[PDB]
């Protein structure tokens, strides 16, 4: 859930 | 080819500095007092960490102080994850994979930096705290630090600088027999050629160093055994110190861990 957001955000 | 694996270093190196604001060479500047105005606060006992507070129980507080400092890195392992070439353009499950089994081994590597056999630096650099006071901490929080330092004083003498660790970190990152990985194949074969560029970087860089490349790669196998020795700890503290609960991006990370 919140290491998602990390490797996706820009 | 060789100059490919040299570009890839430096990318390597050049991602690492974008990443991590205090690198080893600022460290160890640091622990040597060879810098200009800045000599850290040295924390050894209660009233020392008192007094440093301005620049709950004491083991909680400082148990506290390595989660909020746990996710930090956690945010910056990241960013230097996806500038690793190949790792963006992953199954996005087997990035989340990597990152769970990879991020503390790279913290751990990343805290020898910051180490020496007395004590550790905090606060960005601006604040020591000694291995002993560590050691005072009662059960369980006594025993944390002590696997950190063994590894950190064996690992340091090593004497890799962060071009080096850059390309260290990144084969490890990329390590294709993590638990639960869909898609090997494409993990081994970047994984390949940072071993390879981690191969040349360490015989141009330490020419004269017997064996560097086999004696880093046993690190990385070490690695693996204190985060195991850390997550038994933290099962005991779940266990039997139920009033606390760790940082929600560490309980992610955690859960389900092997
Ligand atoms: C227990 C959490 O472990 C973390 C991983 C982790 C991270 C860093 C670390 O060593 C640095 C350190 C030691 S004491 C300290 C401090 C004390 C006081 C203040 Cl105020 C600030 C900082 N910072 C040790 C560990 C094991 C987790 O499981 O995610």
């Amino acid at each position: 859930h919140k290491l998602v957001q990390l490797l996706t955000t820009t | 080819e060789s100059a490919d694996l040299r570009a890839l270093a430096k990318h390597l190196y050049d991602s690492y500095i974008k990443s991590f604001p205090l690198t080893k060479a600022k460290a160890r500047a640091i622990l040597t007092g060879k810098t200009t105005d800045k000599s850290p606060f040295v924390i050894y006992d209660m009233n020392s960490l008192m007094m440093g507070e301005d620049k709950k129980e004491v083991a909680i507080r400082i148990f506290q102080g390595c989660q909020f400092r746990s996710v930090e890195a956690v945010q910056e392992i990241t960013e230097y994850a996806k500038s690793i070439p190949g790792f963006v353009n992953l199954d996005l499950n087997d990035q989340v994979t990597l990152l769970k089994y990879g991020v503390h081994e790279i913290i751990y590597t990343m805290l020898a930096s910051l180490m020496n056999k007395d004590g550790v630096l905090i606060s960005e650099g601006q604040g020591f705290m000694t291995r002993e006071f560590l050691k005072s901490l009662r059960k369980p929080f006594g025993d944390f630090m002590e696997p950190k330092f063994e590894f950190a004083v064996k690992f340091n003498a090593l004497e890799l600088d962060d071009s080096d660790l850059a390309i260290f970190i990144a084969v490890i990152i990329l390590s294709g027999d993590r638990p639960g990985l869909l898609n090997v194949k494409p993990i081994e074969d970047i994984q390949d050629n940072l071993l390879q560029a981690l191969e040349l970087q360490l015989k141009l860089n330490h020419p004269e160093s017997s064996q560097l490349f086999a004696k880093l790669l046993q690190k990385m196998t070490d690695l693996r055994q204190i985060v195991t020795e850390h997550v038994q700890l933290l099962q005991v503290i779940k266990k039997t110190e139920t009033d606390m609960s760790l940082h929600p991006l560490l309980q992610e990370i955690y859960k389900d861990l092997y």
